């Protein structure tokens, strides 16, 4: 297998909302998740969500979950320069997603 | 506004390691010149248009990605923390639903993958 046919809905946040060009195309990291709440359905962002909370759920080593929203998922936003942790970057995500 | 996938044609390695440095994006990339920026796009075009199809009569999707995946090199990728200049030999293309288009998408943006 290959991640992104296991977590299609976070790779396609961080692959495609952030993309290298999300500051041009949508602004900062909040503005980007402001425009994939209003232009995705309600049923993609619940799917997404769900996928955070499979990684949070495994209490993962930071550098191991670092490697995988980086490198694996492939996220361009270098959210370590904003974020103290991993957990706490995708805790905002899904956070951000509320009413 | 102008096409995006520009910003990642003919860069230089001192554009590149400026994003990667003041800019907040883990790394950065750029396809060698237009000629391989357009090559690649038409065959990950051509080599995805099953999704394509599937993607814009079936789904809400605001966006596709499709990926090239080759054994050449097309461009050049660098990463923070280091001024190493990688040649890249896979791509990812943004595309998204725009029915005023021909093809009935626009591309959003494009540039190469580690
Ligand atoms: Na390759």
């Amino acid at each position: 297998m290959i991640i992104n046919e296991k977590y299609p809905y976070l790779s396609y946040l961080l692959r495609c909302y952030f993309n290298q060009d999300f500051e041009v195309l949508f602004g900062n990291a909040d503005e980007t998740l402001a425009a994939y709440k209003a232009t995705e359905t309600a049923e993609e962002r619940l799917q997404m969500k769900a996928e955070i909370d499979y990684l949070l759920a495994l209490s993962l080593p930071d550098d191991e979950l670092q490697d995988i929203l980086l490198n694996k998922l492939d996220c361009s936003y270098y959210y370590p320069n904003e974020w103290s942790s991993s957990e706490e970057w995708l805790k905002h995500i899904y956070k951000q997603m509320n009413h | 506004g102008g096409h995006l996938i520009d910003r990642h044609v003919g860069k230089t390695e001192a554009e590149l390691l400026n994003r990667v440095s003041t800019g907040n994006v883990k790394s950065a990339s750029s396809f060698t010149d237009r000629t391989t920026a357009e090559a690649v796009t038409s065959k990950a075009i051509d080599s995805n248009q099953a999704k394509i199809d599937s993607y814009l009569s079936g789904s809400q999707k605001g966006y596709l990605e499709i990926d090239y995946q080759s054994n050449v090199p097309i461009g050049i990728s660098v990463s923070r923390g280091s001024t190493n200049v990688s040649s890249v030999t896979n791509a990812r293309i943004i595309i998204a639903r725009d029915p005023s288009m021909p093809t009935g998408y626009k591309i959003i943006t494009g540039y190469p993958t580690p």
